[PDB]
């Protein structure tokens, strides 16, 4: 359900405005018939790994910058 | 020269003005200074505590020099801490008995080690003639076997009652230590949880679900915090489903089953209980009360290490006994085969004749002899003598001779040799690194030298190991709304076990001049 | 009298705690066989001449156990080699447990211990040696800077240990001090011989020497 489920996330501790987000980004059938594998895809990892290389980049080649970290 | 006016204080605070290195906060090396009781400035000294930090550093050059050299010692500090925690604690007169006994425990165990060589001093004049004990000294010193057969089972069964007091809550205290941390952090029992085997931790998850669950470890909060740090996880009550005269029923149950299914696992109380349950057999008859010989073994220290090295390198050393039995096999079933007839036992003449036609004795036959002649197997068997298998059988007990006894017991007896120098290097490597790196920041000796005298200052007026301990007693014992800044930052990252605050690298002279 | 032996009879006591530990060890152990053999393997043992009239049997224990170390942890092939063969009782199964056990926890461990705590002080007292020689090669033995440092000047080291600190002028002059009135010392001397007096032991170079000050 769209409303218990916001309850049941905080288990996992994703903050619930997301959590709607997330169901916003299931496709949310009927009711709420949402399928989990309707949420596997976010695919966008490809973008994940290149900002951690990117953010990990600047955090060893430019050290003691307050804002970056 | 305001200051050499105030050496009379000076000199009487030293013994016990305590100082450490901490990388507080701001990053540059702070050198805090603490109270030291004088207590605390003589407990850690006389007794095993001395030895202990000698197992200790043993413990950790010859093992650890990594990310938990810094751990490990705060590690050996609870424990060590724990320990005068046993002897500040050291029916009215039970207690005070109890306690009597508990550090009595090293000399009272020693008696009885004393008691096993007096009593088997008399198990040496039994024979037979019927087993009778022939009393050559006087008439009453057979009832003093007697009398002292019991003054050891007294002292059989009041030594393992004094461990139970003694070395037992230390052992049931790093038990509880190795657990609540992983509660509070590795979350395995709110998660990972150990799986038929670590059957040790599995049996550890019995003890969690007690109210008394911290009872050693100073902390009662343990389990009240490991709910504030995994229930919001993924459940709160849940995780509390795993937590939380009238004294004959006021004791918990599944915590006391489990603290007596610690102290069973400890060796040093099953060797006790097995030193005792010998004694008690001692009585139904005195020449099973001779296996307590085998205390000296344990009972000095000096014996200890010298047979600490067979099994140093034992289990190398068993397969290799293994093998010798299997390598015997292959000579045997080629002896069997072949070579069989060889093989007699030929009183007079024919009639009782012991040829190993039973290859199951035929295989005995060469352990019982071959693997014992020293001359190998030939030395026991018909001499082959105008054979065409003489050629052979000469291939097969030069070989064997060679194999077995020339090889074999040669890397038995070798393996032991190879054993001493091992153990050796690792009472050098200790030495080794303590003669030049810090134990705690690493520096070494070098760059310490370049002041006059220098590292042993460093190793004493610095870091000096001990002194890390002290201060783990300071905050320990000290009102967490009395703490210092500096100290207050020590105790907040030792609650999570971030161990920054240990130096490394830099020192107090490495951030400075 | 002669160093060469001495060295190794030396190496002999170097260790030899742990050595007559070892024996006396082994004699507890051979004691614990004896009581092992005192009872349930007590009909094997026999020196039966011609039958019967002059055998001897080691019933009284305190022989049984003289038997064991006269015997015993002496012949080589352990204990089973000088006694009677089992063949048809059922302790045979377990008699040549008695012996294998026997001869492997004391000829082929006990004596292989003993043999090679001989070994062990051969090379302990060898790597004292090579310690000596290595801290020799390296650190000076007074100041402590190590030979590194007085490489970077050529030759170097060997004239640290020479013309300068060379352990021994601080011998001499030692002599010097004590064979020279109180009256006639200069300042550094003077000096030198009143720390001396109060063995306060400064004036030994730590860490500094004339090169270390310098440039
Ligand atoms: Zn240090
Ligand atoms: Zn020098």
């Amino acid at each position: 359900s769209k409303k218990d489920f916001q309850k049941a996330m905080d288990s996992q501790q994703f903050t619930g405005p997301e959590i709607q987000f997330l169901l916003s980004c299931s496709e949310a059938d009927e009711n709420e018939m949402i399928n989990f594998e309707e949420f596997a895809n976010r695919p966008a990892r490809d973008i994940g790994f290149n900002v951690a290389v990117l953010l990990t980049n600047l955090s060893e080649h430019v050290p003691h910058d307050p804002r970056l970290r | 020269n305001f200051l050499e006016l105030a050496e009379s204080i000076l000199e009487y605070f030293r013994p016990y003005l305590g100082r450490i290195e901490i990388m507080g906060a701001s990053r540059r090396i702070e050198r805090i200074y603490f109270e030291i009781s004088e207590t605390n400035r003589a407990q850690w000294e006389m007794p095993q505590v001395k030895e202990s930090k000698r197992q200790f550093i043993f413990d950790v050059v010859n093992e650890g020099g990594e990310a938990e050299k810094m751990e490990l010692f705060v590690s050996f500090c609870e424990d060590t801490i724990f320990e005068m925690q046993i002897a500040a604690q050291i029916e009215v007169q039970r207690v005070k008995f109890l306690n009597y006994l508990s550090r009595n425990f090293y000399t009272l165990r020693f008696l009885a080690l004393f008691l096993a060589f007096a009593i088997n001093f008399i198990l040496l004049f039994y024979k037979v003639s019927v087993y009778y004990f022939l009393e050559e000294s006087t008439g009453y010193m057979e009832p003093a076997l007697w009398c002292l057969s019991l003054l050891h089972t007294l002292v059989a069964f009041l030594c393992i009652i004094g461990y139970n007091c003694l070395k037992v809550p230390l052992v049931i205290f790093k038990r509880e230590k190795e657990l609540a941390r992983k509660l509070e952090f590795d979350g395995l029992y709110i998660t990972e949880q150990p799986g038929d085997d670590d059957v040790k931790g599995q049996w550890d998850r019995l003890v969690l679900n007690t109210p008394s669950f911290p009872s050693n470890y100073w902390d009662k909060f343990v389990k009240r915090k490991v709910l504030d740090k995994h229930g919001d996880i993924f459940g709160r009550e849940r995780i509390a489903e795993l937590l939380g005269l009238t004294w004959l029923m006021s004791i918990d149950v599944k915590y006391q089953i489990w603290k007596f299914g610690v102290i069973f696992t400890d060796n040093s109380f099953l060797y006790l209980g097995w030193y005792m349950v010998m004694s008690l057999l001692g009585h139904y008859n005195n020449f099973f009360f001779a296996a307590h010989l085998l205390d000296i073994a344990m009972g000095v220290k000096t014996l200890r290490t010298i047979l600490s090295s067979v099994t140093h390198n034992g289990k190398q050393l068993v397969m290799t006994v293994g093998l010798l039995a299997v390598v015997v096999y292959l000579y045997t079933v080629v002896a069997f085969n072949f070579f069989r007839k060889f093989y007699n036992k030929s009183e007079d003449e024919d009639e009782p004749d012991m040829k190993c036609d039973d290859m199951m004795t035929c295989y005995l036959f060469h352990m019982y002899v071959g693997v014992r002649a020293g001359g190998g197997i030939g030395d026991e068997i018909e001499d082959p003598a105008g054979d065409e298998y003489e050629l052979y059988r000469v291939v097969f007990d030069i070989t064997f001779f060679f194999f077995v006894i020339v090889i074999l017991l040669a890397i038995i007896q070798g393996l032991i040799i190879d054993a001493f120098g091992e153990l050796r290097d690792q009472q050098e490597q200790v030495k080794e690194d303590m003669e030049t790196k810090c134990f705690i920041c690493g520096i070494g000796s070098d760059y310490f030298d370049t002041t006059p005298h220098g590292f042993e200052t460093h190793t004493l007026e610095e870091h000096n190991l001990a002194n890390y301990m002290f201060f783990l007693m300071y905050l320990i014992n000290k009102d967490e709304t009395e703490h210092t800044g500096q100290e207050s930052y020590v105790w907040k990252m030792y609650q999570e076990r971030c161990w920054d605050f240990f130096p490394a690298g830099d020192c107090f002279r490495k951030q400075y001049e």
